[PDB]
């Protein structure tokens, strides 16, 4: 009941600003992905290499798969996060 | 903040059932032994104040540098508030042996418990040590094996209880990791 | 610091189950459900309202503050919440005097009473720059609600030992009463307003009516005054071998 | 939950205490009134559905009024569905005497049912008319036990006071 | 006051109940725990100055540095106050056992006792020297039953937890 | 507060005296007969919401200008609040009756209640009598004696308890007056 | 008192402020309504025992089983004090004309209303029986204006809906 | 608050004057003999835990009624109350010597203490003789006229400083009487 572990309504400011650095992170995400691909397919007739299907309707397939495969990505040990921080930052 | 009896009631709302003779076959085994668990309750209550002091002492002489400077067990404020901390350990596990259900120990004391530690810089490698070594001066408590301090019981078999608040000791041991 | 009544002869205050709640990553709080749940929420209605007894049609407008309390579990946001209610305003705001009013927010809010007429002039300085909220938040936001509540216990009426004014615990046992008392039964007028401002204090029969039992409530009156006389100098000498000395 | 077990350890908590020989005592009370009130729940458990029978379609006996049309009950799907909540309190009864207190009556079937009784135009008067025709009917030294009647009835009582 | 009666109704006064079917039963374990407190209390009754004539001298037979100028029992009516304040313990201890909880050890013995007798030099070791004499000198067919030296021998060392 | 246990401690201090073998005849014989005060505060509290409600509304029948305009309990309002205290007192009493002792009921019931219903214009005098109406179904349900609601009990007398409680209803209804 | 003028003033006194010009301009709707309202304040002050003999009975026309022995109205005495209650609705439903606004209805009328019929087991759905009968015997031409019937048909709502 | 310093500005307040050259001459010697102000001030604070409960004890040692069934220093509970308030008073009267001023003595420890004590039975006439122990140990050690603990000072008069702090323990006697 001492010793300032024991707060309020910075409480609310803090499950409030580390969604601001991180939502506003993932609008970095979402268009510096779509930055590389205003060059792949550049202009409205898409490239041989943007294929996702070939076959059977197995984009869906994939979609069942990549979903799933960067939801294997943050489902990592602590270890493993840290090694995904500071030698990712080292190759960019 | 349920109990054993409360227990056996919320397995059964899921389903609406009328509790009627096949679940109370286990709450008539909880009343042939509640004298037995009464008695057992008893003996860590009364051996209460020696069975941190001894802990936490132990933890110590097992390893020494939790009193260096830099230690967390350093100054006389750290070392009152480890003591308080296991005084309250023993307290909430004595709640739950006599309730017969770990739900008064798991919401009002280890919700949240393993993240003021890391907060706070508490080693939880020394902690698991010292929940652990009173774990097994529990045992001893119940089943008459204690060194000393031989207290006065009826004679029958308290091996099932005491590992049941050997389970307790393990609910602490999982949530403070 | 020791306190020989307060958890000795009165009851242990009343809260939520801990503060590390707030840290976990899963929950909030220790989930209390909703046995022991409103029979928190029965001593903050005790407590913040005075006995007031407000009604089921008068319990229907503070729903909304309820129902977030039973999920933010903090209890500085469901008093903060409920002092600004029109429950809360027309029964001690409406008909009464401007240090009532005052004098209330120190019994509902931080169970003392008010020290001094500099503490309680500033208290009708914030009412000057933004009405009866800037009171209620004032309060509320203050270092000495945080360091003897916090977002954890009801705000209660605490037996300290270490009052910084003996004068303090004096106003405290005149505004606490005793059980089954409530704040509407002297018609709007404050009962520490003579005593603030003048610098005096309290009738002795007033406050031992309020303390708690096994405390020897009213013993100790000679049959003479109750107060001091300030004008008085008195002669009080020491036995020393020779004769006997009055330092004065 | 309200039980006997639940008082005596959130009353030690609450002062940060031990618990101590009087709170074991308690608990030795629990022990004393179990072979009367879990056994009035072994009864009310496989004759459960003869005793609900026999209650509301004597709650329509001094409530007629009930099956015209405006009123409540003035198609089969309601009366199947008043058949429903007092199956719904006769296993909320059975409960309470498992667990010794009041807590599956008062936070399950007690809390809000003030409100939804009020604006669901329902009447609260005919349930009273209707788990009282479960005490009386209820006799001793045929069906039960002697102290499994008083423990019976005292739950059956409870919350008569609090629909009323 | 900590009882069992004074604590269920205190815990009924702050919900605003009544004298719940929970706490009927837990008057129904005072009834059956009382035969054995009972008896351990009539017991020290009749026999309360040979059990305090043996736990005084066992401080001052184990600590023999009290009687140095400036200690604790330095002159004759320090011994006197030591066996007073030892024949008032064991009196708190014969109250908590007629009215079953520890409600007269804490509210007359115990609340206070750190800041008195550190304050007086009053040693802690030795009220504990002389209470655990006492505790391990119950036999428990000769003395008293086999139950009651159980409720006897928890006040104890209650009192014995609480001062160390 | 203090129970019927306490007050014999508290008597027994003010002669620094052991609690001997001459005052545990009476308290021997409290927990002798101490089944039929449980098993009678029972037969209070399951009738204690149509006691309240019978109290009153006999109140009504003999000084009818309570609900005149000018009158007490008028309006709305003032009948539901009427009708509470009805309640606290009913409940203060039945603590009491469970407890053995009347300190429970003075310190929390009845200080300052005279007080301050002269300074909210409650007339005590019809006040009273609301306490008295249920003063008297109080006694003839502990008696067994009532025309409906025959509870069935064990056989022997509480002529004794009937009179306990006559005394906790005399004490508020002195201490109104 | 919750009407327009006592609305805007206690604001302007919680916030330490003199009354400004969102106050005047508020006033200035207590000047162009209250000629309407008092249309209806005029016909109720001279026809009320007209009403409340005619309103009364029609929920008796509607639940005729509250004149059976064990009910509420089992003798005549306490048809006599039904006829009264609704007479102090409909006192009240003038006096809230007059002021323009909710006000003397809630706290001298509706504080209190679910604790006071529950337990005396006045049906609370059998009050609105009388005043959804009177809500459609206002008649819009011949009674009053049509501004007139606009301000009584919206406080006879206010009670029902806050009945329920 | 005041001290030596505001008590003489408020004085100049009342006649608008200027703290000139024939006020300044008490101010000009409370700085002079300003080192024994602080060097007496430490010769009472360096002793105040052996002071207090001596004063205390020997206000018991004249009165043995307040430790028998019915005093006001009975139990525990009521005896560190006691010890607990002539440490407030010491250290009240050590602030209104340093200050120089018995102003904080009087608004803060000592305006409403008259009310409390006959609100919570506590006997003055007693009360008044802990205090007055220890205004008479209080001027032994200033003047190093004490029987144990010679303390070492420079040598000269305090003889004014003994009689200052002894008309502060009287304040405390005539404001409780
Ligand atoms: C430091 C050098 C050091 C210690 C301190 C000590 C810590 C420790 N102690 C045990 C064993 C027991 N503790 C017990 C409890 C008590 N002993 C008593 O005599 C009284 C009654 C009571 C409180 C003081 C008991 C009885 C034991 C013996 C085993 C048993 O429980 O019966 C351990 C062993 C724990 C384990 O390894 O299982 C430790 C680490 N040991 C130190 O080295
Ligand atoms: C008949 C159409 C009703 C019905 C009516 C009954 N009401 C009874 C008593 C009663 N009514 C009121 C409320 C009334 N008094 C007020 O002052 C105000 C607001 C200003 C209102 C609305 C009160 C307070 C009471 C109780 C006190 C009293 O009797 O004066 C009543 C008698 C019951 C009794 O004996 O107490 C009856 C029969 N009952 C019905 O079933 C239909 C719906
Ligand atoms: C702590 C021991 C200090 C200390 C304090 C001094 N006490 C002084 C005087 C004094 N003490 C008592 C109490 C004593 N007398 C008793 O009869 C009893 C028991 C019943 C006790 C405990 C009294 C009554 C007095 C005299 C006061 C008076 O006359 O009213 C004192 C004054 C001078 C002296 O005697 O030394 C001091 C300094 N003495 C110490 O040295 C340690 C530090
Ligand atoms: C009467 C109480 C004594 C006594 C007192 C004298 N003390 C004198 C000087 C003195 N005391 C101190 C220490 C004091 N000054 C501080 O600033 C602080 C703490 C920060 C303390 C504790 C000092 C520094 C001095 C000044 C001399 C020096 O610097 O060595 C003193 C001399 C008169 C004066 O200069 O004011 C006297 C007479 N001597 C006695 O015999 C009685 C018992
Ligand atoms: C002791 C065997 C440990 C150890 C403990 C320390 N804990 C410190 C502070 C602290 N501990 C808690 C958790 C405690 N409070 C509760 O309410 C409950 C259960 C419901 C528990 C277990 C809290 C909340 C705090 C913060 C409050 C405070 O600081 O007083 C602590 C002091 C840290 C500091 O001084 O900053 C220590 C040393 N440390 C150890 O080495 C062993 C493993
Ligand atoms: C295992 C820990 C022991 C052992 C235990 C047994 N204890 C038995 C009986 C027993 N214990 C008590 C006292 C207990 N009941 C209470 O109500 C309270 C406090 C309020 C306490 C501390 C009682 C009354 C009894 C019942 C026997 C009697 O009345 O004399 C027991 C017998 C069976 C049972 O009733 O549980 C056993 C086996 N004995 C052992 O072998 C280990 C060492
Ligand atoms: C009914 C249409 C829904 C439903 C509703 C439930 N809501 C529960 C809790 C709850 N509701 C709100 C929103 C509302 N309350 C407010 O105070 C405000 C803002 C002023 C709003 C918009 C909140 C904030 C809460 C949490 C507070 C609380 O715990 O009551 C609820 C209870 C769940 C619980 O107890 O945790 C229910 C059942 N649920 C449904 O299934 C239907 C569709
Ligand atoms: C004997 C085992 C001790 C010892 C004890 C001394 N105790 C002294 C005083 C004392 N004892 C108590 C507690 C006692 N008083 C009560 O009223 C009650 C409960 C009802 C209890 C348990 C108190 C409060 C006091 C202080 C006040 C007084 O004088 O009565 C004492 C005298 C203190 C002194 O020297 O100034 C002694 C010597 N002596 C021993 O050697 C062992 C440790
Ligand atoms: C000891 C020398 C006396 C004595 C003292 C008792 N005082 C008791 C309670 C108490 N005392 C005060 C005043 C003190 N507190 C302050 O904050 C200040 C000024 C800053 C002062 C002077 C207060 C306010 C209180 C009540 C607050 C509380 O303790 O919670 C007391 C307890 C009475 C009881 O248990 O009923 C005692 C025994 N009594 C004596 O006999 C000697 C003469
Ligand atoms: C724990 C102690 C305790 C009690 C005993 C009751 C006592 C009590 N009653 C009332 C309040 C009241 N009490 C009555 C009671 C009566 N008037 C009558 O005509 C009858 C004779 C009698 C009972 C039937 C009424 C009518 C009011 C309402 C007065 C009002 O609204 O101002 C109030 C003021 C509450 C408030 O509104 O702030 C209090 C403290 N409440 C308590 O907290
Ligand atoms: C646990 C819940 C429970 C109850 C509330 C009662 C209710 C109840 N009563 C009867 C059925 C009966 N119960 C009785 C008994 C009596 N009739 C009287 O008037 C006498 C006072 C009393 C003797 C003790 C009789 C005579 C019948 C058959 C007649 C009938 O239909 O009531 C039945 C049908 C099956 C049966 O006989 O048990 C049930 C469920 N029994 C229960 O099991
Ligand atoms: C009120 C509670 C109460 C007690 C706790 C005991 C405490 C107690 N024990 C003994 C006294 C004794 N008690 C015993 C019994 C035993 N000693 C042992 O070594 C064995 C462990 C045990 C046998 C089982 C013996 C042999 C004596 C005599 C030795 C002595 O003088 O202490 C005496 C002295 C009186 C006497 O000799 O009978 C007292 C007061 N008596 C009480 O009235
Ligand atoms: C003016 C209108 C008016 C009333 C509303 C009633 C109110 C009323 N009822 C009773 C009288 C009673 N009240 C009850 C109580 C109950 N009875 C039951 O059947 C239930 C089980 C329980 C709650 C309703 C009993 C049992 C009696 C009879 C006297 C007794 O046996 O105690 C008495 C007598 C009390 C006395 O003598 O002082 C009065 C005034 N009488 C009136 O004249
Ligand atoms: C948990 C809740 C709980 C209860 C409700 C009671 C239930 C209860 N009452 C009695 C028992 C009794 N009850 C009565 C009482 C009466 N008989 C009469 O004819 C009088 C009208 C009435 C007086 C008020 C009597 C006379 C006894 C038996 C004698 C006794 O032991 O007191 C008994 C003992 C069994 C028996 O002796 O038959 C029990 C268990 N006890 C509890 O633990």
């Amino acid at each position: 009941r001492r010793t300032v572990s024991f707060n309020a309504r910075v409480a609310r400011n803090k499950s409030q600003a580390k969604k601001i650095l991180e939502k506003a992170d993932e609008f970095f995400a979402r268009s510096v992905t779509m930055q590389y691909k205003a060059f792949a397919c550049p202009n409205g007739v898409y490239d041989i290499q943007c294929t996702e299907g070939t076959v059977k309707g197995a984009a869906y397939e994939k979609r069942a798969m990549a979903v799933s495969a960067a939801f294997r990505a943050k489902q990592a040990s602590p270890a493993a996060k840290a090694r995904a921080l500071f030698e990712n930052r080292r190759h960019a | 903040m349920l109990d054993a009896f409360s227990r056996v009631v919320v397995n059964s709302d899921a389903k609406a059932a009328y509790v009627g003779g096949s679940d109370l076959q286990a709450l008539k085994s909880f009343i042939a032994d509640g004298n037995k668990r009464l008695d057992a309750v008893n003996s860590i209550v009364s051996n209460a104040s020696c069975m941190v002091s001894d802990a936490v002492s132990g933890m110590i002489c097992e390893n020494p540098g939790l009193i260096s400077p830099g230690g967390n067990c350093y100054t006389n404020r750290r070392m009152a508030a480890c003591l308080r901390d296991g005084e309250i350990i023993l307290r909430y596990v004595s709640y739950a042996l006599l309730a017969g259900d770990a739900s008064v120990l798991e919401d009002r004391c280890l919700n949240g418990l393993k993240e003021t530690y890391i907060a706070l810089g508490v080693p939880t490698n020394s902690s698991i040590r010292a929940v652990s070594i009173m774990k097994a001066q529990a045992v001893a408590f119940i089943t008459n094996t204690a060194t000393e301090r031989k207290m006065s019981f009826a004679a029958g078999d308290c091996t099932s209880l005491a590992s049941e608040v050997a389970s307790y000791f393990d609910r602490v041991g999982a949530a403070i990791s | 610091a020791f306190s020989s009544i307060q958890n000795v002869l009165t009851d242990a205050p009343l809260g939520t189950p801990s503060a590390m709640g707030f840290l976990d990553e899963r929950t909030e709080k220790p989930l209390m459900g909703p046995s022991e749940m409103d029979e928190l929420v029965y001593a903050v209605y005790k407590q913040v309202f005075g006995n007031a007894h407000i009604m089921e049609s008068e319990r229907a407008e503070l729903r909304d503050a309820e129902s977030l309390f039973r999920y933010l579990r903090d209890v500085r946001e469901f008093v903060r919440a409920l002092a600004k209610s029109n429950a809360y305003t027309s029964r001690f705001l409406q008909g009464n005097q401007q240090y009532r009013f005052f004098e209330l927010n120190f019994k509902h809010l931080l169970g003392r009473g008010p020290r001094s007429l500099e503490e309680m002039a500033s208290h009708s300085a914030l009412y000057a720059e933004g009405g009866f909220e800037a009171v209620i938040d004032a309060i509320l936001d203050s270092d000495e609600y945080a360091q003897e509540f916090g977002s954890t216990v009801v705000p209660y009426c605490r037996f300290k030992g270490e009052y910084p004014t003996n004068e303090e615990f004096n106003r405290m046992l005149v505004l606490k009463g005793a059980n089954s008392t409530s704040d509407k039964a002297g018609k709007g007028r404050s009962k520490l307003c003579y005593s603030i401002a003048a610098g005096c204090s309290q009738n002795w029969l007033s406050m031992s009516k309020a303390l708690p039992f096994g405390t020897e409530k009213g013993t100790g009156f000679n049959l003479i005054s109750s107060s001091r006389n300030p004008a008085a100098r008195p002669r009080i000498g020491t036995k020393i071998p020779g004769g006997v000395v009055f330092s004065s | 939950m309200k039980s006997v077990i639940t008082t005596v350890v959130s009353a030690a908590d609450a002062a940060g205490r031990f618990p101590s020989n009087s709170d074991l005592e308690s608990i030795q009370g629990n022990i004393q009134r179990s072979a009367a009130r879990l056994e009035a729940a072994e009864k009310l458990a496989g004759n459960h559905e003869a005793v609900v029978k026999e209650a509301g379609d004597a709650c329509f006996a001094k409530y007629a009024y009930l099956k015209n049309p405006g009123e409540a009950g003035e198609n089969q799907e309601k009366i199947n569905k008043c058949y429903r909540d007092v199956d719904h309190y006769m296993r909320l009864v059975n409960y309470c005497l498992v667990v010794g207190g009041t807590g599956p009556l008062d936070e399950w079937g007690i809390a809000g049912a003030r409100e939804v009784y009020r604006t669901l135009n329902l009447p609260t008067s005919a349930y009273v008319a209707s788990i009282a025709y479960t005490r009386d009917r209820l006799c001793v030294p045929r069906d039960m036990s002697a102290q499994a009647g008083v423990e019976f009835s005292a739950y059956l009582d409870y919350l008569i006071n609090a629909l009323s």
